[PDB]
């Protein structure tokens, strides 16, 4: 059923699953027309579908030109959603195939049922837990790629670089999480504490800094405590 | 006018005949149920005193035969059966009424009720759904499951309405899953109407069934396949514009019979507010979303 605090370590287990976020799919801007209403332009979004235990990103890049004369567009995102999700699938060997996907929001349930009717053994599952994948366009390499599409695209990444070499996939997901959670909190200060010493450096092919495993310590601490004071920075305590 | 005889009465027993009812006593010196009206199915129905659990009964039709009632110690119910012998039985209810032992099927003059409830119920479908071929009636019970309750666990004794689900590749076309999900009238339209009922008639005659059995035995999966079939059609954004008219009419006089206080388990709060409230045919069941306003408000 639902995944929970409670079955947290199934997500590092061996049978393969996704996660799967749509709160980048359909994404807008609000402005005022000139005759002083109010219109909204979207701008290119991306879905986040997540190997949480090898770390394998597919980012399916949703190019403004889907929604062209379409209506309803954030019930639309949904099945956009679940077609490219399902297409996903398709595309990889019945080996690669996921034997569950995570959906980070009740509301993709029924779409990604239905466009896997196909798939009666692969499990469709709701969470509880507070996951903070709409914070990945705070990732500058991410919101770069999604930026400039130009047409639809799929882009590949690994997103936890190569700590899988050091750590585990429990640790290198509970490192991303609370990463992904500073960043959703307090966007600047989350990213001062990520580049402020200049000699640590990002790698071509790496989307996070080259710490030293001292250097996670330190840098996981000052992402708790930014959290931690805005626990009340907000809610005042 | 037709008779259904009862051989006696030696338990006590509260007797359903239509949507009438009336109490016998242990061994009341009762033979049955005259005037029936001819050209209608008929249910005569069941519910001991002493076990109120299952109430039970039979589907009949008695231009297809003369057919009667006889209690069974054994298996411990009352039981139809068909008398061939047709001098045999004209004798038996004939001694029968002139000694006053039947109860009168007790139409009121204005009263469509039954009509309006089983107008499109034949025998010959009924016989389909409920499958003992040797036998010209049919029983149901409380009890007996739907062929999709197994799915999810004898078949001879199940209810073989057709399955309905709105998550199945027969709803669903391949490359129309929003389309198809969000708007149901390919599935009621073609897959139902056109492939498997063949015409309206046919799909309001098995809703209007599984209702019945709901309401006359509490058969939970009836329950289910009668809201199944009103949100199908409610769900789909091009329905003919004859069948909404009689939609409405159906559910009109189903709303009315409906004894009061089994609304809270017979009525789904979920289909029956989407239906009237949100579907794309909210505003085309003008009867039925007057009645249920003014008879279930707080469903809604
Ligand atoms: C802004 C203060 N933090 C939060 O609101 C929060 C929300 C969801 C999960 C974790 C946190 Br720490």
């Amino acid at each position: 059923g639902a995944m929970n605090s409670s079955n947290y370590a199934e997500l590092f287990n061996n049978d393969i699953k996704l996660f799967v976020d749509d709160t980048n799919v359909y994404r807008v801007t609000v402005h005022k027309t000139f005759e002083g209403n109010v219109a909204t332009k979207a701008i290119n979004g991306c879905i986040f579908t997540l190997n949480p235990k090898t770390g394998h990103l597919f980012l399916k890049i949703i190019h403004t030109s889907v929604w062209a004369g379409q209506k309803r567009l954030s019930q639309l995102a949904k099945w956009k959603t679940a077609e490219e999700v399902s297409a996903l699938v398709r595309s990889l060997p019945k080996e690669e195939q996921p034997k569950q996907i995570i959906v980070t929001r009740k509301a993709m349930l029924d779409p990604l049922e239905v466009h896997m009717l196909d798939f009666p053994n692969i499990a469709i599952r709701p969470t509880e837990l507070r996951l903070p994948f709409s914070a990945a366009m705070s990732i500058d390499k991410l919101s770069d790629v999604v930026m400039k599409a130009t047409e639809p695209q799929m882009v590949l990444f690994n997103i936890y670089d190569d700590w899988l070499d050091r750590i585990s996939s429990y640790t290198a997901f509970s490192r991303l999480t609370l990463l992904l959670r500073a960043l959703k909190t307090n966007e600047e200060s989350a990213k001062m504490i990520l580049l402020s010493d200049p000699t640590i450096t990002i790698k071509s092919y790496h989307l996070w800094p080259s710490f030293t495993d001292e250097q996670w310590i330190t840098i996981e601490s000052q992402m708790r405590d930014l959290i931690l004071t805005e626990y009340g920075r907000k809610y005042n305590v | 006018m037709n008779t259904v005889p009862f051989t006696s009465a030696p338990i006590e027993v509260t007797i359903g005949i239509d949507q009438y009812s009336f109490n016998v006593k242990e061994n009341q010196p009762f033979h049955g149920i005259k005037d029936i009206p001819i050209g209608h199915v008929h249910v005569i129905h069941f519910q001991h005193a002493d076990n109120s659990s299952m109430r039970y009964g039979y589907w009949f039709d008695c231009r297809m035969g003369n057919f009667y009632i006889q209690y069974d110690p054994k298996d411990g119910l009352y039981k139809m059966m068909e008398e061939r012998d047709g001098a045999k039985f004209e004798n038996i209810v004939h001694n029968f009424k002139e000694r006053q032992m039947m109860v009168s099927y007790p139409k009121i003059d204005e009263d469509d009720t039954w009509y309006n409830l089983t107008e499109f119920v034949q025998m010959d479908k009924i016989r389909k759904i409920v499958r003992k071929d040797e036998n010209q009636f049919s029983y149901v019970d409380s009890s007996m499951t739907t062929v999709q309750e197994n799915e999810l666990s004898d078949p001879a004794h199940s209810l073989n309405y057709t399955v309905i689900n709105f998550k199945s590749r027969e709803a669903i076309r391949p490359g129309h899953e929003m389309e198809d999900f969000l708007d149901k009238s390919y599935y009621l339209n073609t897959v139902m109407l056109q492939g498997i009922f063949k015409n309206s008639s046919n799909y309001f005659g098995e809703l209007q069934f599984a209702f019945l059995n709901a309401m006359f035995f509490g058969n939970y999966g009836s329950s289910l396949q009668w809201h199944a079939m009103i949100e199908l059609i409610c769900s789909s954004a091009t329905v003919p514009k004859h069948m909404l008219d009689k939609l409405d009419e159906i559910l009109y006089y189903q709303i009315k019979t409906l004894p009061e206080q089994y609304s809270d388990i017979l009525l789904n709060e979920r289909v029956w507010n989407i239906c009237l409230y949100s579907s794309f045919q909210k505003n085309s069941l003008h009867n039925t979303e007057k009645i249920m306003e003014n008879k279930y408000p707080e469903l809604l």
